[PDB]
RNA sequence: UAGGAUAGGGGCCUACCAUGGUGGUGACGGGUGACGGAGAAUUAGGGUUCGAUUCCGGAGAGGGAGCCUGAGAAACGGCUACCACAUCCAAGGAAGGCAGCAGGCGCGCAAAUUACCCAAUCCUGACACGGGGAGGUAGUGACAAUAAAUAACAAUACCGGGUGUCUGGUAAUUGGAAUGAGUACAAUCUAAAUCCCUUAACGAGGAUCCAUUGGAGGGCAAGUCUGGUGCCAGCAGCCGCGGUAAUUCCAGCUCCAAUAGCGUAUAUUUAAGUUGUUGCAGUUAAAAAGCUCGUAGUUGGACCUUGGGCCGGCAUCGUUACUUUGAAGAAAUUAGAGUGCUCAAAGCAAGCCAUCGCUCUGGAUACAUUAGCAUGGGAUAACAUCAUAGGAUUCCAUGAGUAAUGAUUAAUAGGGACAGUCGGGGGCAUUCGUAUUUCAUAGUCAGAGGUGAAAUUCUUGGAUUUAUGAAAGACGAACAACUGCGAAAGCAUUUGCCAAGGAUGUUUUCAUUAAUCAAGAACGAAAGUUGGGGGCUCGAAGACGAUCAGAUACCGUCCUAGUCUCAACCAUAAACGAUGCCGACCAGGGAUCGGCGGAUGUUGCAGGACUCCGCCGGCACCUUAUGAGAAAUCAAAGUCUUUGGGUUCCGGGGGGAGUAUGGUCGCAAGGCUGAAACUUAAAGGAAUUGAC
């Protein structure tokens, strides 16, 4: 059965991403969902997406520009305090450079840069780069 | 496959704790059948020369190995020792006192050697390279 | 190694088909992996055929066929020369001779 | 899929987006009431209820007219039946089920229906027991449970 | 519950009463070559293994038990008894406890002096003062570890690189200088001695003041040098070497690696992504349970603050996980700041004007899982709380108000209902068919049968063959398909009955009811077992004929159990798609089955048959990777070092072996669970070239 959402989500627009597609579309939509894409298209691995209201559990349809290589979710979701970042910064991502490792800190969902700055910890809900 | 979920801590523990025993190290390890062996847990042991043997090496080889019978004091089991350093079979006599040693495999046999797992290390409280090289003399 | 993606039978969606027996040998083989042939013949062949039409009493008398539906083994059909061993790209062709 | 076969049919219905009733629909909501009620009281069920206002009285959709659904206007009413209508309805199968298994002993494929069915039935019960839509006492009973219906 | 006892709580014990307490979240029981911890080794991270030993806690004084004194002991360098040892003895008795220091025997692969002293650290006593095998000092000590000699320079002779000069290298050549290993006055060290540090005098040329341990085929740095041996002796961790030319054995020379260290054996860390949480595998290499149901466990759709900018009191409260900050947190060890013990491993010291002293000299700081205590955060998660209002808010001692009155939507989750269908899905009864065998009637006469070829067998009493008819049992051809149904096994003549089921259609209903599942259950081909019936054909066992060197087989004929059925057992198959179930995504194409929507124009007849388009569901098929894979190959066996959707089972080189034994089910045959010793360097998978 449908027990992870995000990963559904994450893995169709990494598929659509690796064939070329300029536009996937996610299905059934959340609150979590929204926030993951809203990161990702703020630090600028995707574009536009919209909403649609099906009255039941809405979709999105989301506009791909090229950028982003890969994106998945970490399953069980990890608690991971401000001290641990690192390893798993060490684990999940190509270089200290540049990647992105998502957290669902009790002050919202944020990157992991952001979570270094406001000094705070939380869950790993997944990664992208 | 494998089961992820976060409160699954027990199931996978189990799960190792149950198929370490597929292992060949592990379950001779853990297995304590190790204090059953003639050396009981030892590096070296010290035996009674029984009496002098030759064993013919196994195919495709041809010669004939100087082994030597003897009995460990510490348990009274009999066991074949070989000895090494072609002429040393001149120095072991009867009922002489030895130093025995494992042969290098960890209780297995070693070389074209059917089923010999020792050698002879000392004879007579010396060793048989000073005896070898001539730097000791039997007393 | 496997030879054939559908295992030399014909089976998909049922575990269990009645068996029938090779007509040269009477050797149990599965119904749908038997060499199957529908021979259709005249019971009187070419030189036969010409000395039975005068012989027949009445000209409008067609001569009568037989039809015969018959099972082989694969041993029996491989030995007979019904079906021949094929090479490893010219097994999958299906399409029958002419 | 199904909870107890293999297949994946994926036929049901679809609501429309409109959640107000079309214009088209003049029935106010006593006449509505009126009819639920004394359905209810012809001994039908909120499933065959529905499909009898749908087709002779017009009304696409209870929840709209009325703002309410079925069982909670009957429910409201007082009328409502002391069971579930699902597990009646599984409870009625596994009756006839064993009632027809009883002189049949070799049809030993009806037998594997009736576990089917019978695990069914103490699923749906154990969740009406934790959502206290049924007493606490409440316990399926083969040989009396064709007296219950 | 009430007492007794204890310093005190308490079934700690007594009398009475009740029937409770723990357990697949592993009680109870067993093993430990198990004292627990701080810690040790190896460590990219995670981890694996160890932890007798000097710091903390516990326990013991040969084995048990009882006790006195005392503030403190169930004390043993205290007593009493028993058991086991063992000591004198005048044979009446007496005295014992090194797992304290040293030493001895024994055991073993395995561990030092029967030395000196209270000088230091501290403890104890009436005590500044005695004492201390605690503790320190010397002796032995290649456990482990740090620094570090065994020569440096020039000339000459020889040989190289930038006719020439310089540079660079070798000589038991020639020179001089330098020094400590050693020896020793002496002082210093020390409780007293000794070692070190310091230093008179002596002390190096083959500077004999003499470096060793392993190797020289590959892995792996170094010889196809010489002599010996000749599948012998031997080497060889593995592959392998030696049969008259040995790069591998025995030696010489030469060379290589480490160097005052090296070799060997056991144990175990890495290597090992060969235990895989990070992070392995299961079509064919070992490894998906025959199939489904099913409790515990694990895992579970979406939905409910955002705009909002700015930037001492006083209550009474959903509970947790998570995360932040704080506190408390033994030292030693580890990380780490300072510090020139001559350096270092170390130590916690010291440093400076050149003092009748100073720097208040320093003697930092982290980490320290989990559990516990407290502060902030509320995103993600778990529990019950959610519509009979039994709801919230008012008025009425020192009944009327009252409000926005109170219910998230209905998952391309699931269940139930309904409608027309669909299927070789199931049970019961019933109907039909040719063939086979048997029998009855009738006809003719010489062979029939079977074989590569024959014989065993039948036959003038008529075999084989022909026609008619009756009976019996089994079996359902052709139609029949890369077609259907079923959880799988499996299911194929007609008709009636009985219950069930998928898919489709739906503006019907409930509202998370779900997925997978230890334990526990249904069903489970064929063969097999117990009885009753039936018993055509076929046919294990058996017999005979034939072939054959032989034939207990393949080939012929006759046949028993069986093959069919009813009532019970068994629980296995190449039970196979050698591919567990649920969910999402990712190429195209045509055909086909079931249902539905639309168009269409023909039927000797709206509808049925046919044609075209589309949707859902199913069995498959074809082409192609831009995918994967050891490949065969796979549109799933893809979305995997760019590794994580959920869950069950299950594999760890080949044998021994699905064997021994125990447990358990069965009438038995057997099924489920299931080792070890020992042996072995390969076994195996896919593809390639030859050979056959
Ligand atoms: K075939
Ligand atoms: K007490
Ligand atoms: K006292
Ligand atoms: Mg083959
Ligand atoms: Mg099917
Ligand atoms: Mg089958
Ligand atoms: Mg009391
Ligand atoms: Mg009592
Ligand atoms: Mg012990
Ligand atoms: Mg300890
Ligand atoms: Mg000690
Ligand atoms: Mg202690
Ligand atoms: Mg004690
Ligand atoms: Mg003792
Ligand atoms: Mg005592
Ligand atoms: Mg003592
Ligand atoms: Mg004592
Ligand atoms: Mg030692
Ligand atoms: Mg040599
Ligand atoms: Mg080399
Ligand atoms: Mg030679
Ligand atoms: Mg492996
Ligand atoms: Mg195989
Ligand atoms: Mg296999
Ligand atoms: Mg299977
Ligand atoms: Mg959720
Ligand atoms: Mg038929
Ligand atoms: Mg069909
Ligand atoms: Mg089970
Ligand atoms: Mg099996
Ligand atoms: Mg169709
Ligand atoms: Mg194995």
């Amino acid at each position: 059965v449908r027990v992870s959402v995000l990963n559904d989500a994450l893995k169709s627009m990494y598929n659509a991403e690796k064939r070329g597609k300029r536009q996937v579309m996610i299905r059934p939509s959340s609150k979590v969902i929204i926030k993951f894409l809203i990161v990702m298209q703020k630090h600028g691995y995707i574009g536009e997406f919209e909403y649609v209201d099906d009255h039941r559990s809405g979709k999105i349809v989301v506009e791909l520009n090229g950028r982003l290589n890969k994106c998945g979710v970490i399953s069980p979701r990890f608690d991971v305090g401000v001290k641990e970042i690192e390893g798993w910064t060490a684990r999940l991502l190509p270089s200290r450079q540049f990647g992105y490792i998502v957290l669902t800190t009790s002050a919202g969902i944020m990157d992991h840069e952001e979570a270094r700055r406001k000094n705070v910890g939380g869950k790993v809900l997944g990664f992208f780069y | 496959g494998k089961t992820r979920g976060m409160g699954a801590g027990r199931k996978l523990k189990t799960h190792r704790r149950n198929q370490r025993w597929a292992d060949k190290a592990y379950k001779k390890s853990h297995l304590g059948n190790e204090w059953k062996k003639p050396f009981a847990g030892s590096s070296h042991a010290k035996g009674i020369v029984l009496e002098k043997i030759g064993i013919e090496a196994k195919q495709p080889n041809s010669a004939i190995r100087k082994c030597a019978r003897v009995q460990l004091v510490k348990n009274g089991k009999k066991i074949a020792a070989f000895v090494p350093n072609d002429g040393c079979l001149n120095f072991i006599e009867e009922n002489d006192e030895v130093l025995i040693a494992g042969f290098g495999r960890k209780g297995h046999a070693v070389g074209d050697i059917p089923g010999v797992r020792f050698k002879v290390v000392k004879v007579s409280g010396v060793s048989l390279l000073a005896l070898f090289k001539e730097k000791k003399e039997k007393p | 190694t496997f030879k054939r993606r559908n295992g030399g039978r014909n089976k998909h969606g049922r575990g269990h088909v009645k068996y029938i027996r090779c007509s040269n040998c009477a050797k149990c083989c599965p119904k749908d992996k038997a060499i199957k042939r529908f021979l259709v013949r005249n019971i009187v062949e070419q030189a036969a055929v010409r000395d039975v039409q005068e012989a027949c009493v009445h000209d409008g008398y067609v001569l009568p066929k037989l039809y015969a539906k018959v099972h082989h083994c694969v041993s029996c059909a491989i030995h007979a020369h019904i079906v021949r061993v094929r090479s490893r790209e010219n097994r999958r062709n299906r399409e029958p001779p002419q | 899929g199904r909870m107890h076969s293999r297949g994946k049919g994926i036929s049901s219905s679809a609501l429309p987006y409109k959640r107000t009733p079309p214009s088209w629909v003049k029935t106010a909501v006593a006449d509505v009431d009126e009819l639920i009620t004394k359905a209810a009281k012809k001994g039908q069920m909120p499933s065959q209820i529905g499909v009898l206002l749908r087709d002779q009285h017009g009304i696409p959709l209870v929840k709209s007219v009325t703002g309410s659904k079925i069982l909670r206007i009957l429910k409201a009413h007082g009328l409502a039946p002391e069971i579930p209508e699902d597990l009646y309805f599984l409870i009625k199968k596994a009756v006839a089920i064993r009632k027809h298994l009883e002189r049949n002993r070799k049809d030993k494929d009806s037998k594997f229906r009736l576990i089917l069915v019978e695990s069914r039935i103490h699923r749906l019960a154990r969740y009406y027991k934790r959502t206290k839509k049924l007493p606490p006492t409440w316990k399926y009973e083969s040989t009396t449970a064709s007296t219950l219906v």
